[PDB]
């Protein structure tokens, strides 16, 4: 996660700590820096 | 490597162009969450003030990274010196439900206190930029985007830290200017 | 290396065309949400490109000479009449500028989409490429194809009110005009909504 | 050694929404049992859904009777918990309390007249994109709408929808905005026939996906 | 100078009245003119820079048009404080800058 | 000489080129000089060898004077700070503002 660096439990229940969190039944700028084109684009001598 | 570069395709190239080998990279100091969950002080400050995001001073560490993305959603830790008791609303609270004080309250300890006061904003995700009119012609950030309202008897200082923060569509960052000389030349530790 | 563009019944097919840039995503979310009871109806009837004058370019303009379109722009066809008619809609905006050259005039155009506008300060544009944009220049490409989801603070907004997206044109290079090249270069826009949901229907005049 | 328990600062307080437990001053009880004590409810909006409330209306009297001149918008209100023909309605009772709330809106509308009398009534949702709400019938026949003619069966809900950018909508009208968050909803009556001074009887409660969440307390 | 426009122009408060300047492609033909406003006190506060867009703080009814070779200014609706000393400017290809606007006296008839 | 040198309120003269025009009696205009805020000057071809332009980047106070000033020259002298850091031509500053 984030700056947490605590390793036990957290004391309250993630309910109370954090906001929960829903869903509806990514990262794209991470996708796009590794699906950068690398290398030469012509033959290497 | 000559890529065609007018498509802005996001081309990259290491030092293995000319013989060089790449060295590991550990990019942990710059996680958008490790960047985030630092504190940082709001200003200026006054009873019943709005604990409303980037409010914060623009050049600040959390105050720019955060004007560097548009859209932000963020759970605060608030820490508030104060000298009686302080009440806390999230953000659709009328300014009279700060009173009663079932609403959490946190009494005064003799230092500082410190809260945890979750993301209560209705929208979907925050924004630090509303294009378009104000609701019902300035960039006027709407009153729904703030967090939540505080009132104390008198506020002294406060602070604010964002969890598991999220950041999306990055923005410009706008660097410290510098002129007639080629390096900023600032007075280092 | 052509391109074949095509959104509705109407197609614009650009030779010049690099490839298309999709900004931020290659496909919407999903659209039915909490809000609106899944009332949805996918109208794809606005999926219509339509031109848009923008700022002519003139050897004159130097770095920075911005010119926006904040969108969705006055549109006076099936688009606008559904933007007046229902109260609340969704889009992603696939823009597409053109701006034609004799090949014989040097000049880098940039054209980014930036969502939720402010002005820029002439500090900020020199990072204006942080956004979804391709480099409409002369010497190679005529044209720049752009496709944005559409996103904002809700999953719907009043079009009225809250305006995302703003196409802006930025001048990077100032056109070097030839005896050969064109003195003078115009720049059209065809920005064509896609995935375009609306809700709840409006009582009209 | 004593373990270093190193207590910080910082908080520590007593916080009134805290979850934290007391200490036990008292020793063990037995209270007196209630056995499936009848008429219990644990959920305040489930109260709500089940047992409908009427709407408060000008001179103070629930039922909107057939307009006496020529007129077909019976009653128009916001949609805003706070509107004032539902200022005494539990729903808005219990709302006041919140700070938003998702969800349909059920409504109830109950025809009370003779039986030789018969009409037919039309309520129409508007979205908040008109300043005001039409009087014609016709003008807002366009806007999602239920008309239902009175007979043997007297009572006809409608689930008045949510449908707006947020996700959540505010329950208090913001000052700052002079006109609405929410659509106007309007109840129309379209042709009656020997319905004068007929009383229909309105009533609202929450529907099946009525949520609110962040209790804050106003003074009421 | 070379830039010319006509010395006078007559319009009223209800209607929209223009502005038309003409140069060739010397001059305006590939280059921005440049809208300046000058009441009988003085002053260049632009109606119309770049010759498409008004400064920021100005009326939105000052619409500014480069069609054709000449730089047209047109006034949607007219005021009263609207009458003023109106200036076509923008530079020559193959001569200096050439602001030159004969200026417009304007009426409110 | 003539110096009418009008100090900049705000607006970092760091970023932002500034030009002088001078209104002849009447109303009849020409475009004297201005200074790239890179340092680099523009000023018009046929009025030179007279004029001295220099902009103090620090003081936010831009200089200007005419040599040889004659009666004939004369008007109600502006300043104006363009919208733009540098000007492509010399002759093309007047456009924008």
């Amino acid at each position: 996660s984030g700056n947490t660096g605590s390793i036990i439990n957290n004391y309250y229940m993630q309910q109370y700590q954090n906001s929960m969190d829903t869903q509806l039944g990514n990262d794209w700028f991470s996708k796009l820096a590794s699906s950068a084109f690398t290398g030469l684009f012509g033959a290497l001598l | 490597t000559t890529a065609t570069g007018e498509s802005a395709d996001p081309v990259t190239t290491t030092v293995e162009n000319y013989g060089g080998e790449t060295q590991v990279q550990r990019r942990h100091h710059t996680d958008v969450s490790f960047i985030m969950d630092r504190f940082v002080q709001i200003k200026p400050v006054s009873p019943t003030h709005v604990i409303d995001l980037m409010q914060t001073h623009q050049h600040g560490l959390v105050g720019a990274m955060l004007r560097a993305a548009t859209y932000y959603f963020s759970d605060l830790e608030i820490v508030v010196n104060h000298t009686g008791r302080l009440t806390w609303v999230p953000n659709g609270a009328p300014e009279a439900a700060l009173d009663n004080t079932s609403n959490p309250t946190a009494y005064h300890k003799a230092p500082f206190t410190r809260l945890a006061l979750p993301y209560t904003a209705p929208h979907r995700v925050l924004a630090t930029v509303y294009n378009g009119n104000s609701k019902y012609l300035a960039a006027q950030l709407p009153a729904s985007f703030n967090y939540g309202a505080i009132r104390a008897t008198e506020i002294q200082e406060l602070l604010v830290r964002m969890k598991r923060a999220e950041l999306y569509c990055p923005r410009p960052l706008l660097a410290v200017k510098v002129t007639s000389q080629d390096r900023h030349k600032q007075k280092i530790i | 290396r052509i391109l074949t563009t095509r959104n509705g019944h109407t197609t614009s097919t650009t030779q010049s065309s690099v490839g298309v840039t999709y900004g931020y995503s290659t496909g919407e979310d999903h659209v039915s949400g909490p809000n609106t009871s899944g009332l949805e109806t996918r109208v794809v009837q606005a999926e219509r490109f339509f031109k848009k004058h923008l700022f002519d370019w003139t050897t004159d303009k130097p770095f920075g000479h911005i010119e926006k379109l904040e969108l969705p722009t006055d549109h006076k066809g099936v688009y606008g009449q559904l933007v007046d008619s229902f109260a609340y809609m969704r889009n992603g905006w696939d823009v597409e500028v053109s701006a034609v050259g004799n090949q014989f005039n040097g000049g880098c155009l940039l054209v980014a989409m930036v969502p939720e506008f402010k002005e820029f300060t002439t500090r900020e544009k020199y990072q204006l490429t942080l956004f979804p944009h391709q480099f409409i220049s002369p010497r190679t490409n005529m044209t720049a194809h752009i496709t944005v989801p559409y996103l904002g603070v809700n999953r719907y907004d009043q079009y009225n009110k809250h305006k995302p997206w703003t196409l802006v044109v930025m001048v990077v290079s100032p056109l070097t005009t030839s005896s050969i090249g064109a003195s003078q270069i115009k720049v059209y826009t065809n920005i064509a909504p896609t995935h375009v949901h609306v809700a709840g229907e409006l009582p009209s005049k | 050694g004593i373990v270093p328990v190193a207590c910080s600062d910082g908080y520590g307080g007593l916080v009134t929404t805290d979850p934290k437990t007391a200490d036990p001053a008292y020793g063990m009880v037995y209270n007196p049992p209630r056995t499936n004590y009848p008429g219990r409810f644990t959920n305040l909006l489930d109260v709500a859904e089940a047992c409908p409330t009427f709407l408060c209306f000008d001179d103070g009297k629930p039922y909107v009777v057939t307009r006496a001149d020529e007129q077909r918008l019976l009653a128009k209100f916001d949609l805003s918990l706070a509107a004032k023909h539902m200022s005494n309605t539990y729903l808005s009772g219990i709302a006041q309390y919140y700070a938003q709330y998702s969800g349909t809106i059920n409504l109830h509308f109950m025809f009370t007249g003779s039986t030789d009398s018969k009409a037919r009534y039309m309520v129409a949702y508007v979205p908040p994109g008109v300043t005001t709400p039409p009087d014609t019938p016709e003008r807002a026949a366009h806007c999602i709408h239920a008309e239902w003619d009175t007979g043997l069966n007297s009572k006809f809900t409608f689930s008045i929808p949510y449908v707006s950018a947020a996700d959540y909508a505010y329950t208090a009208s913001d000052v700052a905005d002079t006109t609405n968050v929410q659509g106007w909803v309007c109840i129309y009556q379209i042709t009656h026939g020997k319905a004068e001074q007929d009383t229909l009887v309105v009533s609202v409660s929450a529907g099946k996906d009525f949520e609110l969440r962040l209790p804050i307390d106003p003074r009421a | 100078a070379v830039l010319t426009q006509p010395s006078s122009v007559s319009g009223s408060l209800g209607q929209r009245v223009s502005i038309t300047c003409s140069g060739s492609s010397n001059n305006i033909g590939r280059y921005d003119v440049g809208w300046y406003q000058q009441i009988p006190g003085s002053g260049l506060r632009t109606i119309i820079y770049a010759s498409k867009n008004r400064p920021s703080g100005v009326p939105d009814r000052f619409s500014g048009s480069r069609s054709g070779n000449t730089a047209t200014l047109t006034i949607s609706s007219l005021q009263a404080e609207d009458e003023a000393d109106y200036f076509c400017a923008t530079g020559d290809y193959s001569s200096s800058t050439s602001v030159f606007g004969s200026g417009t006296t304007l009426t409110v008839l | 000489t003539l110096s009418l040198t009008c100090t900049v309120s705000g607006f970092s003269l760091s970023d932002y080129a500034v030009g002088w025009v001078r209104q002849a009696p009447g109303k009849a205009l020409e475009f004297l000089g201005s200074i790239s805020t890179g340092g680099n000057t523009g000023y018009n071809p046929a009025l030179k060898s007279r004029l001295s332009i220099t902009k103090d980047n620090s003081k936010n106070q831009v200089s200007l004077s005419l040599s040889s000033v004659t009666t004939e020259d004369t008007a109600t002298y502006y300043c104006t700070k363009s919208i733009h850091s540098y000007s492509v031509f010399e002759y093309t500053y007047m456009q924008y503002v």
